[PDB]
This record gives structure tokens, C-alpha cells and sequence, in this order.
């Protein structure tokens, strides 16, 4: 239902974070 | 406005980008729906594990396919852009290349386009991916609480307000950066293209100092670039933090008022922390878009510039006489439009007759030769070929019917065979090439090379002597069998033996009945058999006639001849 | 192999140390600051969950914003410093490469193309620039957080952390193959780009000839056909990169599944509690991602430096030239001797050009060298100027070998006018006074009048300050040749070489310049085809097929 899973939440957080590493590494400098 | 000009280049691939967007959305939704199908992970065993296994594999495969399609399309876009930029460059009028040096043009064509394409390729994908993620989070946030979603969406434009103010400055910086890079490249090219002279005058240090000056200018600009980067990062992070904090504080007032339960607020906050990261990335993208706009100014100026020369015509007659008529022609070079190099020339070239053009240095003979080749247009009078103005003929046909041997001719870095057969569409057979080489006298030393006509030549023709280069140029002009032949000091570097070949070509060869010949030389003994001699001084014809008549007049020609 | 190149790059980056130290300091501060935001995020979300107590809420929020502010400032400073470091490294690389290229022997410039060299100067030094400021920064940031995540994991279940070292999220075999192929494809891409640039160089350099033959479309087709190969290489690189990333994703999934299975087993036997298991799984996800990121960054960092080896090869090439000379006497008579000189060009050493010449030039006399085309006169002129070394015999200047004189001194006493002279972009003054540190305007005017150049200089827009354009293309041939003569006469040389310096001059002007040795103090060598000008000579040398005739 409505409720948030902490494990899937951080999975989403890590997915949002590491998009910039393998592509557009310049942006992370 | 220029952003639309940038984005217009993607109009040829819209279907593939649409497919890529569909794949991105599908992968985002496939990754997003996992918690609803597997619970808290504390409720857990095999089925829920295998479900997320399958979903992860499917998402990875979809991402692979999408990236493959996008990277396939971007290479086509990049190559097409570079090719069209080069094509647009080559269409400009002649003086455009006097105003813009070789190094600048090469840097603009090869370096600016690559940077523009790479920036576009990274930024478009990043923008699409984070926009999709942001919308997918915004949907859940709106489901959680409408009021807080509204009061979040109302404040978004204020964050974008500040970057919009300083956008122009990035363009105004990048223009200067690219210009300085091109200026340095020009110095490098010019220094490297003339190494024997630089060595002969021991001037390596001067060239190094010239390079160092441009490098210093680039160093000057880079500091401002870095400071702007740091300040922009500060501002973006501050905007994101304040956007989180304001809504978080408002939630406290709502819960204290007893209007909304904490259960809704916890989820809304937990998703705000990610929506803010998405919008922060979208904020970070904008200055790079302005930078790319700044980087593309000159190549788009090249693309949208209209050539000042007239366009090519349509006439391609089967048989051409080769008659040439000058009618009161006057000319002035575009960079000095107030100095008449030529004033009121009137004469005629007729098949089977050799016309010699003589005069002091700087009198304008090579200017007449350039006008005859349709490199420049006359500013007064008319120039007619077989009764038609030059621009009315097709570009490729006209220069096949008119061939010229330039003063100090150039030779490209190809094989001797391709140098002789340069510019021809229908590639000639080896017998034609051999005959043309024999006529000009180049056969006697070409055949002595270890590889014959397959021998490679350096980009400047350095592996040939001056006379050999002149003979190769003469054969290159002869291979086309032109109707009007222009010789511009074709015997300056030729020895006494090779000048006999030119004499036979001019006055004794049986093919001379089909050509009109314009002979320009300072070797006065060669023009004694000419049918007409024209004396050009100060841009005007002083006297004319056969050799005997000019000798009898005891005028300028007689004074020039009798001096030694 | 790549370790040596990496060490060389490290050696080059010494002048940037006072900035790199601050960059690393800001990196450390930012990485410290980033870790503490989630703590207060959690300490606020539960206050929202539980009893409100506004004072605690506000106190937590204020610290949250303070630490976010600090981390943001640190990140901005780090980014600015690293960008400036990258720019400095790029400029230094370009300057060193150009200064090293200028030293090479003349044979080097025939084995290579100018456009290829320029495409090595541009767009190739950037890859060498990206090594330290970009790759190593992210590598260190990932490593320093991997170690912290492992430290956190150690407190929960040491047995699970030991099991966590199972083969790691990556296989070493795949990394080796991918790193082998990526460097090769990058090197091929660079070579193809240089070949593509050479076409534009040739097409734009000689545009008037292309116009005269109407072959613009042929050049455009050649350029497009050259671009196609680069496109194919780009696609070949990108597809393999995507496939390798997919494989690593699958490997990470498998490792995650095994780890979850072992954690569930620890659950079933009562050795663990649910909160600890959840925290351990969170940390495990983070670690499994970060290790793969670290390995990928290290591989790319090595691959770029490996692919950029051509620039290092150019920067280190030892010129095929003799040791630099030291002689610079206060006075020079000007006696030149050839003694059994034999020569053959280095790029074609199997075909001799000179076959044992011998002669002498003396001050106060004019010596003429004549012969047919291809007989080696310009080769003799080049040998006399120490542009090439003789393969046999010696060339002596005042009884000293020509190569023992100082480079700057030698070319001020022995000056020549080349065949088909070339001029540089700039004013007429800078072309006449070319190669001189200090020159008076009176000397420039005197040299211009000596070559009969004033009468057309006065007609220019700004006199001696008028620009002549690239290669002197804004001048007539005779005017360019007169400027070339003046460039030699301005130096007052002891030995003067005229390599057909009057080819383009008209009849009248050629008469007014036969007085090459009016003062009788120079040594003059005249190369000509015309039998008219040789009549003034005191010694006549006839060169045929590379040997002096009797
Ligand atoms: N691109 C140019 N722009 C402006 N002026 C030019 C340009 N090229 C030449 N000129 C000038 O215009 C005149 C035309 O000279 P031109 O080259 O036609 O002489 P020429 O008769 O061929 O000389 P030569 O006998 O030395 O070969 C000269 O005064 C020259 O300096
Ligand atoms: N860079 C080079 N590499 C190899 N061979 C060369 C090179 N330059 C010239 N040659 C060859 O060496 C020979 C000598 O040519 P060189 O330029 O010395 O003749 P030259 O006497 O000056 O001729 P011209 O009267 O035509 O000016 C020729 O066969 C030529 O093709
Ligand atoms: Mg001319
Ligand atoms: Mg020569």
C-alpha cells in the first residue's frame, strides 16, 4: 500500500546519484 | 533564439529520439514499481526475490538498448554537422579566405563542431533522464498531498530567475575563448608549414614566443571561467537547500494546526528530498546550455552566411569556340575598393592565335588571369566567353574548358598520377596521362623514379625541384585539352632544354588550331612569334601590335627590349 | 608501461602543487560534511513521526541547514580549483609540445603532415589534461567512502563482512579484456581524426587552385568519406562500453542475491535482528555500487593515458642533428670549401644526389653554379646553410666545419634567398626585419632602397606597416621577391647565396641589381639558368647529374 520501503528508497537514491558517474563524469569534478 | 537554432539539427532523427524516450519512460516505470509488488522486505521468500531479480534484469536490458540507440543516432548527427559545415565553408567567395586565415578556418571546422556535438550529446540525455525521474516523483508527491505540491510548484520559477540573468555572460566568455584558440592554431600552422625558412633565419624562439602570447590570453580567460563555475555551484546548492527547508517548515505548521496527519508528511518529505535533487540537476544543466550556445556562434555564422559571388549557371554547350572578348573592363580588389588595378581593358582572344601580355612588375597581369578564370568579378564593363558572360556556364564545365598554369604553381600531397589527373570526373586512362606528361616534358624524369607514376609527393611538393613542379603543373593543365589556355610565367624555372617543349607546344604543335592562348611572361624572347603583343602598364594598355610594329614604333616595348 | 607515462605526467604537474593541495583540502572537508546530513535528516523525520516539541524540531533544522551550507561551499571551492588546474595543465602541455616540435630535423617534417601535427596539438592534449584533476579526484572520493562503509559494516556482523569479500561485484578477467580493447580503439580513433583533419588542411590551404580546377565537390566527398571511418570507430567504442556495463550490472545483481540468501540464513538461526539486517543490506548495496564505480574509474584513467602515447613520443624524439656548436668569432673572412661532398636525402637514401663535389668560394668574387633541372643546385645551397649534413666529405667555413658555429651566429653571416620565396603574415617591416631582435627603421629603409622596394612600398595603405597577408598572397610575385632580397640585404652577410633570386623580376629591374659585390667584401654564390647573368661571374661551375664538369 501507501507505505515506503527504506531499502527500495535508498536504491532509488543511489540510482539517482550514480547516473552522473558512468555518464558525464565532467559534472562531478 | 539561438537555442532553437541549436535544437533544429535534431529534426532529421525525431523517430529514433521518440523511441529512446519511450524506452527511458518504460525503464523508469519498471524500476519504480518494485516496492508495490514486494512489500517492506521485513514482511519476508523465494517469489518476492525472483520477482525483483526478473525486474532488475529487464530494466538493465532496456537501459542497454536505449543507450545503444541514442549513441548510434548521435554519431550520425555529429558527422552530418561536420560535413555540412565544411561544405558551407567551401562555398564562400574568394576574398573570404583572404579575410580568414587557414588556421582559423581549420580550427572552426574541426574543433568547434566536435565540442558542440559532445556537449549536446551529454546534456540532452542527462536532461531527458532526470526530467523523466522528476515527473515520476512528482506524481507520487502530488498523490501524497496536493496543497504542499502546489506551494512547492509555485516557488520553482524564482530559482530559475537568477541563472537567466547571467546567461549572456557565459556566451560572451566562450566566444573569446574559441577566438583565442583559433588564433593560437593559426600561428602553429603557419610556423610548421615553413620550417626551412624558420631554420634558415634561426627564428624558433620568435615562433615560440608568438605561441606563448596566445596561451597567456587563454590563461587569462580560464580564471574567470573557474570563478564563475564555483559561484554557480554555490548558488545552485543554496537554492536546493532553501527549497527543502521552506516546505519542511510549512509541514510543521500544518501538523501543529491539526489539519494533516504526520503519516502523509513523512512520505511527502521523503519524496521531496529526491524531487529537489532532480530539479537541482536541471538547474545545473542550464549554464552548460548557454556555454554551448556561445561555442556555436561562428560555425552557424558560416552556415547562414550568403556568398557574395554569383551562383553557377546552366549552359553546357557541346561545342565551344574559345573566343574571349574584354569590353572596357575595370577592377579593384575588395579590400582596397578605391584603387583601380585595371582600367578600361579592351582586346580579344581568338582560336589559333597566341596573344602575349607583357609589362613591368605589379602592372596587373595576374589580375587579368584571375579575372579570366572567374575567381573575381569585374567592377565595370563586361567579359564574354563565346558571346556569353562567364557565370552563365556550369561551374565544372567552365573550368574544364579553361585551364591555367598559375604563377609559382602548387602541387597537392598525392600520387603524380592523381596530381596530373586532378579535378577530372571521368578518370583518364594511363595512355592519356603518359601522352600529357610527354607533351610537357615531365616524362623524362617521372619514368626514372622507382615507382613511376605511383610515386607519392609531400603536401607542399617538396620532393620535386622547381622545374619539375612547373612541368607537372603544365601536364596537369594539358590533360584536359582546354579551349583557352593560360600560361602565367610557366617558363620561369624551366631550363633551356625544357623551354623548347613549350615553344613546340605554342607555335608548332598541330593541336594549336583548337585553342586560344594567353601568354604572360617576363622572358621577352619567347613572345617574338606572338600574333599580338599587348603592353600593360599602370592597369592600362599603352600599345599593341606585332613584334615588328612595336619595334618600329620605338615605344615602351622597344625601350624595354633594348636595355640590355 | 602506462605507469611510466603516469609518472611523467606527475613530474609535469609540479608547478600546480600549491593549488592541488588546497583542492585536496576542500575535497576532504566536503567528504566529511556530506556524511552528516542523513543523520540529521533521520533525527528530523522521526520528530515529525513522534511528538512534535517545536524547539527540538527547530534546533535540528538549524543544524541541518548549517551543515548543508558548509558542504556546498566546500564542493564549490573544490570544483573551481580542479577546473583551473586542468586548464593550466593543458596549456603547459601545448607549450612544451610546440617547443619540442620546433627542434626536429627537416626530415621529420616530410614524414608527417602539418594537419596531423596540428590535430595532435589540439584535441589530443585534452585527454592528457583530464588525468589528474578529473579521474583521481573521483577515485579518491569513492575510495575514502568505501572504506567508511566497510568500517560501518564491520560493527554489525563481522562474519557477513568477511563473506562480503566473495569475488567482489566484479571479475578481474573481464576488466583486463575491456581495458585491452578500449585503449586500442581510442588510439585508432585519434589516428582517424588526424587523417580527417589533414584533408581540411589541404583543401583550405590551396583553395585558389581548387577553384581554378573546380574540384570543391571532390574535396567535400573526400572529407565525408574520411568522417565515415571516425563515425564507425565511435560506434564500435560505444557499443562495447554499453555491453560491458550491462555485464557488470548482472554481476552486481547476482552478488546481491547471494548476500541476501546468507543474511536470510543468519536470520533463520537467530544470529541477527531485523534492524541490523536492514542496515547491513543498505550498506551492502552502497558498497557493491561504489566498488564497481572505483574499478571503472581506474580503468578509464589508465586507458586514456595509454592511448595518448603519441604526444609523449613526439615530445621525447631526439633530433637527427649533430651536437650544437660553440664558435662565434669576432671576424670572419668568408672562405668556403667543399671537399669530396656526397649527399643523399634521408627519406630516400638509396638514390645519391651529389657524387663527390669539390670547389672553393673566396671573398670579393662572384661564383656561378649552373645546370639543368634536378641536378642538385638547391641541394648544394641547403648543404651550405647547414640544413642537411653531408653523407661524405666535409664542408668548411674558414677552415672550421660548418656545424661547429653557433646556430644564431651562423645564420647571421650566411644568408640566402630561397627559390620561390615565402613570406609570413604581418607587416612589411616584420618581414624585412625577420629574425632580428632589434632593428632600426633607418636600416629597414636602406635595405628597402637597396633592393628597389621603396617605389612600391610608398603606394601601400600604411607604407612599411601594411599587412602582406598569409604567405604574402596580397603582393605581386616581383614585389614578394624584392622583399625577400631586402630581408637578406638588411643583415649585411659575409656570405650571400642567390638561389635564382631574379626569376620573377622584370628586365629593367634585373639590370639594376647585378652589382652584388660592389664593395668587394662579400662572398657571393649565384645560382641561375639564364646565361645572361653569369657573364658577370669570375668563376663558373657547371653541375650535371650531380658531378662537376670540366
Ligand atoms: N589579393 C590582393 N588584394 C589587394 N591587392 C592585391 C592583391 N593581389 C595583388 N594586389 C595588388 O594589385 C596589383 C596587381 O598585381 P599583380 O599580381 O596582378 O601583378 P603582376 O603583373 O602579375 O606581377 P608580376 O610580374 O610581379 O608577377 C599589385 O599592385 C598588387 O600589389
Ligand atoms: N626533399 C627531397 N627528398 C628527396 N629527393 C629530393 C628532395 N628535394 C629534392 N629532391 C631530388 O633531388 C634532386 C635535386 O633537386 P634540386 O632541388 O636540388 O634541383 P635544382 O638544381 O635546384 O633544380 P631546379 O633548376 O629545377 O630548381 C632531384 O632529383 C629532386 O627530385
Ligand atoms: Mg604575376
Ligand atoms: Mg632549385
Amino acid at each position: 500500500r501507501f507505505k515506503i520501503c527504506p531499502y527500495h528508497w535508498y536504491k532509488q537514491h543511489m540510482s539517482l546519484l550514480f547516473r552522473r558517474y558512468y555518464h558525464k563524469l565532467d559534472s562531478i569534478i | 533564439n539561438p537555442v532553437r537554432r541549436l535544437l533544429g539539427c535534431l529534426g532529421s532523427e525525431t523517430r529514433r529520439l521518440s523511441l529512446f524516450l519511450v524506452l527511458v519512460v518504460l525503464s523508469s516505470l519498471g524500476e519504480m514499481a518494485i516496492p508495490f509488488f514486494t512489500g517492506r522486505l521485513t514482511d519476508w521468500f523465494t517469489r518476492n526475490l525472483t520477482l525483483m531479480s526478473i525486474l532488475t534484469i529487464a530494466s538493465a536490458v532496456l537501459e542497454f538498448v536505449g543507450d545503444g540507440i541514442y549513441n548510434n543516432t548521435m554519431g550520425h548527427v555529429h558527422s552530418h554537422l561536420q560535413g555540412e559545415v565544411f561544405g558551407a565553408v567551401l562555398r564562400q567567395e574568394t576574398e573570404f579566405f583572404q579575410q580568414n586565415q587557414t588556421g582559423n578556418i581549420m580550427s572552426r571546422v574541426t574543433e568547434d563542431t566536435s565540442t558542440l556535438s559532445d556537449s549536446l550529446s551529454e546534456n540532452l540525455s542527462l536532461f531527458l533522464w532526470y526530467l523523466v525521474r522528476g515527473l515520476c516523483l512528482l506524481g507520487i508527491m502530488l498523490w501524497g498531498s496536493v496543497s504542499l505540491t502546489m506551494v512547492t510548484l509555485i516557488t520553482l520559477p524564482l530559482l530559475f530567475l537568477l541563472p537567466k540573468k547571467v546567461g549572456k555572460w557565459y556566451q560572451l566568455l566562450e566566444v573569446q575563448v574559441r577566438e583565442s584558440l583559433a588564433k593560437s592554431s593559426q600561428v602553429a600552422i603557419e610556423a610548421l608549414s615553413a620550417m626551412p625558412t624558420v631554420r634558415s633565419f634561426a627564428n624558433e624562439e620568435g615562433e615560440a614566443q608568438k605561441f606563448r602570447e596566445k596561451l597567456q590570453e587563454i590563461k587569462t580567460l580560464n580564471q574567470k571561467e573557474a570563478v564563475a563555475y564555483a559561484v554557480n555551484s554555490w548558488t545552485t546548492s543554496i537554492s536546493g537547500m532553501l527549497l527543502k527547508v521552506g516546505i519542511l517548515y510549512i509541514g510543521g505548521q500544518l501538523v501543529t494546526s491539526g489539519a494533516v496527519s504526520s503519516g502523509n508528511l513523512v512520505t511527502f518529505v521523503l519524496y521531496q528530498m529526491q524531487f529537489t535533487q532532480a530539479v537541482e540537476v536541471l538547474l545545473s544543466i542550464y549554464p552548460r546550455v548557454q556555454k554551448a550556445v556561445g561555442s556555436s556562434e561562428k560555425i552557424f555564422e558560416y552556415l547562414d552566411r550568403t556568398p557574395r559571388c554569383p551562383p553557377s549557371g546552366l549552359l553546357t554547350p557541346l561545342h565551344l569556340e574559345g573566343l574571349v572578348q574584354f569590353q572596357d573592363v575595370s577592377f579593384a580588389y575588395p579590400n582596397r575598393p578605391d584603387v583601380l588595378v585595371l582600367q578600361g581593358l579592351t582586346f580579344t582572344l581568338r582560336p589559333g592565335e597566341v596573344t602575349a601580355l607583357v609589362g613591368p612588375n605589379g602592372s596587373g597581369k595576374s589580375t587579368v588571369a584571375a579575372l579570366l578564370q572567374n575567381l573575381y568579378q569585374p567592377t565595370g564593363g563586361q567579359l564574354l566567353l563565346d558571346g556569353k558572360p562567364l557565370p552563365q556556364y556550369e561551374h565544372r564545365y567552365l573550368h574544364r574548358q579553361v585551364a591555367a598554369v598559375g604563377q609559382e604553381p602548387q602541387v597537392f600531397g598525392r600520387s603524380l598520377q592523381e596530381n596530373i589527373a586532378y579535378g577530372l570526373t571521368q578518370k583518364p586512362t594511363m595512355e592519356e596521362i603518359t601522352a600529357a606528361a610527354v607533351k610537357s616534358g615531365a616524362h623524362s624524369f617521372i619514368s626514372g623514379l622507382p615507382q613511376g607514376y605511383d610515386t607519392e609527393v609531400d603536401e607542399a611538393g617538396s620532393q620535386l625541384s622547381g622545374g619539375q613542379r612547373q612541368a607537372v603543373a603544365l601536364a596537369r593543365a594539358l590533360i584536359r585539352k582546354p579551349c583557352v589556355l593560360i600560361l602565367d610565367d610557366a617558363t620561369s624555372a624551366l631550363d633551356a632544354n625544357s623551354q623548347l617543349q613549350v615553344e613546340q607546344l605554342l607555335y608548332e604543335s598541330p593541336e594549336r588550331y583548337s585553342r586560344s592562348v594567353l601568354l604572360i611572361t617576363q622572358h621577352l624572347s619567347l613572345v617574338e612569334q606572338a600574333d599580338h603583343i599587348l603592353f600593360l602598364e599602370g592597369g592600362a594598355i599603352r600599345e599593341g601590335g606585332t613584334h615588328q610594329q612595336l619595334m618600329e614604333k620605338k615605344g615602351c616595348y622597344w625601350a624595354m627590349v633594348q636595355a640590355p | 608501461n602506462n605507469k611510466v607515462l603516469m609518472w611523467r605526467l606527475l613530474k609535469l604537474s609540479r608547478p600546480d602543487l600549491p593549488l592541488l593541495v588546497a583542492a585536496f583540502f576542500f575535497l576532504v572537508l566536503a567528504v566529511l560534511g556530506e556524511t552528516l546530513i542523513p543523520h540529521y535528516s533521520g533525527r528530523v523525520i522521526d520528530i515529525l513521526g513522534g511528538d512534535f516539541d517545536p524547539h527540538a524540531f527547530a534546533s535540528a533544522i538549524f543544524f541541518m541547514c548549517l551543515f548543508s551550507f558548509g558542504s556546498s561551499l566546500s564542493a564549490g571551492c573544490r570544483g573551481g580549483c580542479f577546473t583551473y588546474t586542468m586548464s593550466r595543465i593543458n596549456l603547459r602541455i601545448r607549450e612544451q609540445l610546440f617547443s619540442s616540435l620546433l627542434r626536429q630535423d627537416l626530415g621529420f617534417f616530410q614524414e608527417t603532415k602539418t594537419g596531423e601535427l596540428n590535430s595532435r596539438l589540439s584535441s589530443d592534449t585534452t585527454l592528457m589534461s583530464n588525468w589528474l584533476p578529473l579521474n583521481a579526484n573521483v577515485l579518491l572520493r569513492s575510495l575514502v567512502k568505501v572504506v567508511g562503509l566497510y568500517g560501518f559494516m564491520l560493527s554489525i556482523s563481522p562474519r557477513l563482512t568477511l563473506l562480503s569479500l566473495l569475488h567482489m561485484p566484479f571479475t578481474i578477467a573481464a576488466e583486463k579484456v575491456y581495458n585491452t580493447r578500449h585503449q586500442e580503439v581510442l588510439r585508432e580513433i585519434q589516428d582517424a581524426v588526424a587523417r580527417a583533419g589533414q584533408v581540411v588542411r589541404e583543401a583550405v590551404g590551396g583553395l585558389q587552385t581548387v577553384r581554378s580546377f573546380g574540384a570543391e565537390e571532390h574535396e567535400v566527398c573526400r572529407y565525408k568519406e574520411a568522417l565515415e571511418q571516425c563515425r564507425q570507430l565511435y560506434w564500435r567504442r560505444d557499443l562495447e562500453r554499453a555491453l560491458y556495463l550491462l555485464v557488470r550490472r548482472v554481476l552486481h545483481l547476482g552478488v546481491q542475491m547471494l548476500m541476501l540468501s546468507c543474511g536470510l540464513q543468519q536470520m533463520q538461526d537467530g544470529e541477527l535482528t531485523q534492524g541490523s539486517l536492514l542496515s547491513f543490506m543498505i550498506y551492502q548495496e552502497s558498497v557493491g555500487s561504489y566498488v564497481q564505480t572505483l574499478v571503472y574509474i581506474y580503468g578509464d584513467m589508465l586507458s586514456n593515458v595509454g592511448a595518448a602515447e603519441k604526444v609523449f613520443s613526439y615530445m621525447d624524439r631526439q633530433p637527427n642533428l649533430p651536437s650544437p656548436g660553440t664558435l662565434a668569432p669576432t671576424t670572419l673572412q668568408g672562405v668556403v670549401k667543399f671537399q669530396d661532398v656526397s649527399f643523399a636525402y634521408p627519406n630516400r637514401p638509396d638514390r645519391p644526389v651529389l657524387k663527390g663535389l669539390t670547389f672553393t668560394l673566396r671573398p670579393g668574387e662572384v661564383t656561378a653554379l649552373v645546370g639543368p633541372n634536378g641536378s642538385g643546385k638547391s641541394t648544394v645551397a641547403a648543404l651550405l646553410q647547414n640544413l642537411y649534413q653531408p653523407t661524405g666529405g666535409q664542408v668548411l667555413l674558414d677552415e672550421k666545419p660548418i656545424s661547429q658555429y653557433e646556430h644564431c651566429y651562423l645564420h647571421s653571416q650566411v644568408v640566402s634567398v630561397g627559390q620561390e620565396p615565402v613570406l609570413f603574415s604581418g607587416s612589411v617591416r616584420n618581414n624585412i626585419a625577420y629574425g632580428l631582435q632589434s632593428c632600426e627603421d633607418d636600416k629597414v629603409m636602406a635595405a628597402a632602397q637597396a633592393a628597389h622596394a621603396d617605389d612600391f612600398i610608398q603606394e601601400m595603405e600604411h607604407g612599411i606597416y601594411t599587412d602582406v597577408g598569409e604567405k604574402g598572397s596580397q603582393l605581386a610575385a616581383g614585389q614578394k621577391q624584392r622583399l625577400a632580397i631586402a630581408r637578406a640585404l638588411v643583415r649585411d652577410p659575409r656570405v650571400l647565396i642567390l638561389d635564382q633570386a631574379t626569376s620573377a623580376l622584370d628586365v629593367q629591374c634585373e639590370q639594376a641589381l647585378q652589382d652584388w659585390n660592389s664593395r668587394g667584401d662579400r662572398t657571393v654564390l649565384v645560382i641561375a639558368h639564364r646565361l645572361q647573368t653569369v657573364q658577370r661571374a669570375h668563376q663558373i661551375l657547371v653541375l650535371q647529374e650531380g658531378k662537376l664538369q670540366k
